């Protein structure tokens, strides 16, 4: 059974650096990419970036300078790291599996709030 | 014959490989690159009396008959020499029989090890089709 | 970046009706477009990929169409479990982007 689960701090200040974990099971990270997507309260979905099966990463144009995605195939975990946190970063963050140009399985997401 | 990536892509699309069994077109072009390097006459002899033929390296023990491989199955019911042509029709028809479901491309080791998980769309971007 | 313009923002319909949601791309996306459905308090679920292919388990009342830059998702004979939000997303190179979404609510 394919499964993805996000884990985050829930609350952070502009001084802290955000770090979210996506733990997967049911498939190998070498054969599939993993995308990161967020959704602000009451808003739509926003694409953040992705890491391919081969380790290559691609990011949202307007957030590339603050984003960093990495993974550990042996631990079946993918990481999303953000810095220079703004209040606009408040949202639910999802990791999702990409299989041949479609996100077929999604995590339940984790809520993140950015304060002063 | 040695195909260019766009030329092979256009041909594979015409033969219905684009999204066949849910596999985007880039997968087929990527598999061809790593299996035969786009060479229609490519041939490779395996440890066993088997031999892989053509652009998609179809095995002579299970899919095509060359009349030399012990215990030939010939599930595609066609001569291996037919797969060594400038026309890929025969090769595609056979490949279509090989990929019976959404996991069928695992039939090609090169695809599983070097294409799956990568941006295979890169192989066809910018091509006219 | 390629931007997706999704419309309408909201739709009010009753069970049994047929609705259409559209997504227009600012550039040719060559059929690399998928649709997702999201229920209140749930994770998005894939409905259609590569413009017209239904994902596993998705009922046939859902159909996708399009080419070039104009794409549509049609829902025939809406059912109670069909209400929620819908989003389109393109997959031509990176970065990928999503449509603004459409809320489908009951009458």
């Amino acid at each position: 059974q394919v499964q993805l689960q996000e884990s985050g701090p829930g609350l952070v200040a502009p001084s802290q650096s955000l770090s979210i974990t996506c733990t997967v099971s049911g498939f190998s990270l070498t054969g599939y990419g993993v995308n990161w997507v967020r959704q602000p309260p009451g808003k739509g979905l926003e694409w953040l970036g992705m890491i391919w099966g081969d380790g290559n990463t691609d990011y949202n144009s307007a957030l590339k300078s603050r984003l960093s995605i990495s993974k550990d195939n042996s631990k079946s975990q993918v990481f999303l790291k953000m810095n220079s946190l703004h209040t606009d970063d408040t949202a639910r963050y999802y990791c999702a599996r990409e299989r041949d140009y479609r996100l077929d399985y999604w995590g339940q997401g984790t809520t993140l709030t950015v304060s002063s | 014959k040695v195909f260019g990536r766009c030329e092979l892509a256009a041909a594979m699309k015409r033969h219905g490989l684009d999204n066949y069994r849910g596999y985007s077109l880039g997968n087929w072009v990527c598999a061809a690159k790593f299996e035969s390097n786009f060479n229609t006459q490519a041939t490779n002899r395996n440890t066993d009396g088997s031999t892989d033929y053509g652009i998609l390296q179809i095995n002579s023990r299970w899919w095509c008959n060359d009349g030399r491989t012990p215990g030939s199955r010939n599930l595609c019911n066609i001569p291996c020499s037919a797969l060594l042509s400038s026309d890929i029709t025969a090769s595609v028809n056979c490949a279509k029989k090989i990929v019976s479901d959404g996991n069928g491309m695992n039939a090609w080791v090169a695809w599983r090890n070097r294409c799956k998980g990568t941006d295979v769309q890169a192989w066809i971007r910018g091509c006219r089709l | 970046d390629i931007v997706l313009t999704q419309s309408p923002a909201s739709l009010s319909a009753s069970v049994g009706e047929t609705v259409t949601i559209t997504c227009r791309a600012s550039g040719n996306i060559h059929n690399y477009l998928a649709w997702y459905q999201q229920k209140q308090g749930k994770s998005p679920q894939l409905l259609v990929y590569y413009t017209t292919t239904l994902a596993d388990g998705v009922p046939s009342r859902f159909s996708g169409s399009g080419s070039g830059t104009q794409y549509s998702l049609k829902i025939n004979s809406l059912q109670p479990e069909d209400f929620g939000s819908y989003y389109c997303q393109h997959f031509v190179s990176t970065p990928r982007t999503f449509g603004g979404g459409t809320k489908l609510e009951i009458k």
